[PDB]
């Protein structure tokens, strides 16, 4: 199977902040 | 031409005529983040841009580094003692020995760009104060001699990212056989001259210890012209001065640091040559 | 971060690819990948290592 | 399956299975002209192109210079005098101080780029000679000790602008405390070990100075991977060679210099991190 493509990406200002977690979950 | 309240015009030439919180942002391959940044300021509400050909004064075709130079480098932190009044950071020659931005702007002969500051300070519930920046264009310093005028050095007028402080009292280079050279600003009146309390009109923020712990500035590139040299002139000038003083727990010593973090952004070069070796020390 | 809630801070996680002296102090580590962790309230922060490699694969 | 001359598979892995004169070329803000360059050799018939997202490694948004590496980049002059064998410039090491070219690929840390090497040498009607410039994919040299094998330093295999030389006899290192780790190419085996008369499988111009006093190579990006460190593997590399000696009006010492002139094309690059610093001498 081929893999997921790694889609292309630029500058982004929002504030969704997917980079912040809560490891305290067990996901 | 019967104008509301005849107006005729007798000469060609046109001269004659009459009269919230949470932030996270990417540049390149570096990123910002802070949960508790109180939105971002657009100075003039003008986002930085790539020039237009509709007002391009020279021909050579422009080197855009793009993600090589529009990149966050952190400068130089500071400490925030209590009894500290400011501090004052041209740009961009900040970063004139950041990565290849330096090295750019060093070879490239013309050299336009907006910037993307964020200052970063944080402390505790428990402590009181309050930063205010400022984003000045075009900042003038005065100098330290009462006995002549402009006569600061370019060594001296351009710290690098080491930055500037603000003296509390104004104090004449007295010395007449070798005059330092030396900017003398002092703190209330911002250096220019003028108040401090008016300073607001500038493109600001305000880093309030109880509220935010950042702040976030968009600088266009504002200039009478629409490309100029990048080692001569210092297009902006971000200035820190601690509105309300440091305090915390009723101790007499309390420290903690101010770190920026700037991102050219939109930054285009023309008229590559010999780099550019100047003295500064 | 398993400190106290009182506890905040800021942090920089960087990945530097090789060829090049080791990151040994925050002016060096910066000018590769970078994120900047705020521990203010989210325990927890990401950095994605992404794959950069002259070869298609690496050996163990 | 019936072919043409029963194939059946057996097994699911595929493993398994059985069996002309004038010339003027622009590249950013440099210009070459030649009114007596015998073409050009697109080296195995490939224009360097940018990397493609469907053969693309690594996920990092790619540095392309463009206009402030992509230049005309004039290495250091050499006189060809008749008793000379040749020369050798291994890239992109050659062009790792030069100008902003340098500075990107030693800031980021995967890099590939094209070439256009243009090697002029000029002499009168009354000279007699030839040159042939190889462009040598992965350009490996000989050692110059018997006792050991790919023992060779960084800093002697990479010469850098300065290039190498080829020598007409070899001699063993015999120094056995502290061997010199330097090349010892024989000039007619071209240094790999092979024949010097083969060579022309690579891509080659000849300089006849009766004919023509440029030669142009566009070389491509050829490698096993699709982007590698050039700090590291040297992709390319030049080989001047006289096939015949320079002779003038029965002089016996005519000189005559010979100059390169390497332009990167569509270099692109990875990586960015602290900058290397390498041990050169």
């Amino acid at each position: 199977d081929a893999l997921p493509n790694t889609e292309a990406s630029g500058p982004t200002h929002s504030k969704e902040i997917p980079a912040l977690t809560a490891v305290e979950t067990g996901a | 031409q019967v104008s509301s309240q005849t107006t005729i015009n007798y000469y060609r030439d046109s001269a004659s005529n009459a009269a919230d919180r949470v932030l996270q942002l990417t540049l390149g391959n570096s990123t910002i983040t802070a949960q508790e940044a109180a939105n971002s300021v657009v100075a003039y509400g003008r986002w930085p841009e790539y020039l237009r050909d509709s007002e391009a004064n020279p021909v050579d075709q422009p080197t855009e580094p793009e993600v090589a130079a529009c990149r966050f480098y952190t400068l130089d932190t500071v400490s925030w003692t209590k009894e500290s009044r400011g501090w004052w950071w041209k740009l961009p020659d900040a970063l004139r020995d950041m990565g290849l931005f330096g090295q750019n702007m060093y070879y490239h002969y013309l050299g336009r760009s907006g910037y993307t500051v964020h200052v970063q300070c944080n402390a505790s519930k428990f402590h009181q104060g309050a930063l205010g920046v400022f984003a000045v264009p075009e900042m003038c310093l005065a100098g330290d001699s009462n006995t002549t005028t402009m006569h600061t050095s370019y060594q001296n007028a351009n710290p690098g990212e080491k930055g500037g402080t603000f003296t509390g009292t104004f104090t004449p280079d007295n010395n007449q056989t070798s005059p330092a050279r030396r900017f003398c600003p002092v703190d209330y009146l911002l250096g220019n001259g003028t108040l401090l309390g008016n300073a607001f009109v500038f493109p600001h923020q305000i880093i309030n210890l109880r509220t935010n712990n950042c702040a976030t500035l968009v600088l266009p590139y504002v200039n009478s012209l629409s490309i100029d040299s990048m080692v001569k002139h210092n297009n902006w000038g971000i200035a820190i001065l601690p509105l309300a003083p440091l305090n915390f727990a009723s101790e007499s010593s309390p420290e903690i640091p101010i770190t920026l973090t700037i991102a050219p952004m939109c930054c285009e070069f023309n008229g590559l040559r010999n780099i550019t070796l100047p003295r500064l020390q | 971060f398993c400190g106290s809630m009182m506890a905040t801070g800021k942090l920089l996680v960087s990945y530097a690819p090789p060829g090049a002296d080791p990151p040994k102090k925050r002016k060096e580590a910066m000018l590769g990948t970078h994120v900047i962790w705020d521990i203010g309230l989210q325990s927890s922060c990401t950095m994605v290592v992404p794959w950069i490699s002259n070869t298609t694969y690496r050996l163990t």
